[PDB]
């Protein structure tokens, strides 16, 4: 589908709201597999199973191993930025 | 495929 850029609002006691899977050492994008009622991710509106996350905050992940991306997006705080695409 | 909750 069309690459989409989507808005997310966490505050610092919550996590992203999402589960993940995939990642370069299994040849597929990072990918929301679970979307978890009431957490930044379902509200944000914007962000659904089966999007391949390819940045967050201007940062690439189309090449990032699944603990790698982990790290980079669990860092992430306040008003986060995705680039997001639905094959 | 691994899965993490974030």
């Amino acid at each position: 589908g069309p690459i989409r850029k989507v808005l997310l609002l966490k505050e610092d006691h919550e996590g992203l709201g999402i589960s993940i899977t995939g990642g370069k050492e299994h040849g597929v994008p990072i990918l929301i597999s679970e979307i978890h009622p009431g957490q930044p991710a379902d509200r944000c509106g914007g962000l659904h199973v089966g999007d391949a996350i390819l940045a967050v905050n201007g940062v690439n992940l189309r090449d990032t191993k699944h603990k790698e991306a982990v790290t980079i997006l669990s860092q992430q705080r306040g008003e986060i930025e995705f680039e997001v695409v639905y094959v | 495929w691994p899965k993490s909750i974030i």
